[PDB]
RNA sequence: AGCUCCAAUAGCGUAUAUUGCUCGUAGUUGAACUAUUAAUAGGGACGGUCGGGGGCAUCAGUAUUCAAUUGUCAGAGGUGAAAUUCUUGGAUUUAUUGAAGACUAACUACUGCGAAAGCAUUUGCCAAGGACGUUUUCAUUAAUCAAGAACGAAAAACUAUGCCGACUAGGGAUCGGGUGGUGUUUUUUUAAUGACCCAC
């Protein structure tokens, strides 16, 4: 329970950091 | 009804109270030895009789049930107990 | 509709005493009710009791003066130890020398305080206070 | 309490403190126990003959007069019952409900009162068969019915 | 019920009756009938929203010509109670606090200084008996007695 | 003076999140007691009753509608006033019967009876039911009910609402039965020993 939330507050987080602004190469 | 005593209630009151709302429940129906003229017989009688009773020489009747206590019929010298 | 007979009984008292009249009339009797009056008498919780014989199920008769603030009857009589009965004793008693909790044990019926002085346990009847 | 319907009304008769005979009765054990099994070849229901007497044959009780309760005398005796006279009237009452019913169909009345009384006897049958002085696959039927009344 | 002019005359159907013994529109009315349907025209309308003390408060007057007042016309209510059930009539179906309303108090105007119940005995039945101290700090109580859980054997135990 | 003040000072803020009716089956509750009782537990019988309780015919009240017979001949109806309609082959109306199809008023309510919807003439026939009363019978056979079943005319509603209870006492009223007294009212070798007063 705690757990779970914990662990999702950390993977939402980390995933709203990985997403990015776009880029032309 | 005022207030009693629930130990030794007065006499008066065990009379007049209920029968199966006093002490000991108990009855209030009795017999009654009644001498029938037809052959001068005395019969053992219930006071609340349920049926016809019937002398046993001669064929005379004694009393129908009415409701609570019966009436016995007419020309019969009836006494208590 | 007959919930239990002690129920019935210490239903009856308690309630003609928080009324607050000084003879109840209890129908019927039983042993156990028998010695649950005889220990309330011990301590002194009545007056004093009276069995009047009908010979299908006795009637009982009280005279009490006030001092029955709650008593009652436990559903569950399940099993205790010593321990237990001072867990229990503070659990569900108002304070703590308040009131009294009864035992049925091999010693039979009586209180929590004369049961630890005779070293014993068992199943729980009831409370008085 | 009053059984499948609502009323309080007590019905019961008292109960005397003295279980013995009381002073102006003059009959013996015996001479009763001629009397009541006259009256059981006479034929009648052992309630009524019970009645007959404290009203004729001054028989306060009969348990009383003779500690064998009247069961206990008839189940001596042989008179013993196949199944008990209370059981006995109520498929009486309901055969007699049930002929009602055959020849007026359309009395809802009778068709209540009958549910309730099979539902009497169901539970009381169940009570004779836990005993099991009765045969324990009684099942009633209106043929058993009107062969046991006749 | 939605009407306005409707319900006006409806609840001043007594008034007029009253004060007359029908000029029942708000030109031909004239005089005490008049004055009595404005006071309780804006009554009611201040009443919907009000604080209830000075919506009515309730004209002064010593203690016992008070008393002696609310003493007969409750008096008078019963015996004419009395009449119609004895002799059988309807009659409106009021709550158990207030008196009846008749041509007597609304031709005498007694509403203003008696009221319509006793407001001592109104908040009396209004507030809730007070019961004992929770000592059972474990079980359920019931008419069996007391009921103790097995969850609760499972804690202590 | 480098505006003034305050808090941590080896730590520190920010943000998010938190502390209908009745039967009845499982379950649940469920008399005293060391050929026992018979619980102001339950069933049963019997005696007298009670009820606009139920099914089946049966007899009847009026009113309405139609038909027919006679009466005098000029409107009848309905509405706020109107109108549709009927009314020289005699409308409506008065008298006579006749017939059909619904309802059983005044008595009618402070109520009775049914589990509820419901329930009002008569006499029969049939079958149920409550309560009373019994030194009558059995022997705890009782109870709360979820699932299943039976019963419920089926435009309807539109100011109504009083805390609740395992509930202590009460009082005047009723309805039904019994117990007793007391006199009336009754009547008496003949037919139903009923009504009223009061205490229980
Ligand atoms: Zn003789």
């Amino acid at each position: 329970p705690g757990k779970m939330a914990r662990t999702m507050q950390r993977s939402s987080d980390v995933n709203e950091r990985k997403l990015h602004v776009p880029m032309v190469d | 009804v005022l207030v009693q005593d629930l130990l030794h209630p007065t006499a008066a009151s065990e009379a007049r109270k209920h029968k199966l709302k006093t002490l000991v429940q108990g009855p209030r129906s009795y017999f009654l030895d009644v001498k029938c003229p037809g052959c001068l017989n005395i019969t053992t009688v219930f006071s609340h009789a349920q049926t016809a009773v019937t002398c046993e020489s001669c064929s005379t009747i004694l009393c129908t049930p009415t409701g609570g206590k019966a009436k016995l019929s007419e020309g019969t010298s009836f006494r208590r107990k | 509709t007959r919930s239990s007979v002690l129920a019935d009984a210490l239903n009856a008292i308690n309630n003609a005493e928080k009324t607050g009249k000084r003879q109840v009339l209890i129908r019927p009797s039983s042993k156990v009710i028998i010695k649950f009056l005889q220990v309330m008498q011990k301590h002194g919780y009545i007056g004093e009791f009276e069995y009047i014989d009908d010979h299908r199920s006795g009637k009982i008769v009280v005279q009490l003066n006030g001092r029955l603030n709650k008593c009652g009857v436990i559903s569950p009589r399940f099993n205790v130890k010593i321990g237990d009965i001072e867990k229990w004793t503070a659990n569900l008693l108002p304070a703590r020398q308040f009131g009294y909790v009864i035992l049925t044990t091999s010693a039979g019926i009586m209180d929590h305080e004369e049961a630890r002085r005779k070293h014993v346990s068992g199943k729980i009847l009831g409370f008085v206070y | 309490g009053r059984m499948h319907s609502a009323g309080k009304g007590i019905s019961s008769s008292a109960i005397p403190y003295s279980r013995n005979a009381p002073a102006w009765f003059k009959l013996s054990s015996e001479s009763v126990i001629e009397q009541i099994v006259k009256y059981a070849r006479k034929g009648l229901t052992p309630s009524q003959i019970g009645v007959l007497l404290r009203d004729a044959h001054g028989v306060t009780q009969a348990r009383v007069i003779t500690g064998n309760k009247i069961m206990r005398i008839l189940k001596s005796n042989g008179l013993a019952p196949e199944i008990p006279e209370d059981l006995y009237y109520l498929i009486k009452k309901a055969v007699s409900v049930r002929k009602h019913l055959e020849r007026n169909r359309k009395d809802k009345d009778a068709k209540f009162r009958l549910i309730l009384i099979e539902s009497r006897i169901h539970r009381l049958a169940r009570y004779y068969r836990t005993v099991a002085v009765l045969p324990p696959n009684w099942k009633y039927e209106s043929a058993t019915a009107s062969a046991l009344v006749n | 019920q939605n009407d306005l002019e409707l319900q006006q005359f409806l609840r001043e159907s007594h008034l007029l009756s009253a004060f007359n013994n029908i000029v029942y529109q708000d030109d031909q009315v004239i005089g005490k009938a008049r004055s009595r349907t404005l006071e309780m025209r804006l009554n009611r309308l201040s009443r919907v929203n009000g604080h209830q003390d000075k919506i009515n408060k309730l004209e002064k007057v010593p203690m016992h010509i008070r008393r002696g007042m609310i003493d007969k016309h409750v008096k008078r209510i019963k015996k004419y109670e009395q009449e119609a059930a004895e002799g059988g009539i309807v009659l409106s179906k009021v709550k158990k606090g207030q008196f009846r309303k008749i041509e007597s108090t609304y031709k005498k105007d007694i509403e203003r200084r008696i009221g319509g119940s006793i407001k001592a005995r109104d908040k009396e039945k209004a507030t809730k008996r007070e019961r004992g101290l929770k000592i059972s700090s474990v079980g359920r109580s019931t008419r069996n007695g007391l009921i103790v859980s097995k969850r609760d054997i499972a804690r202590i135990s």
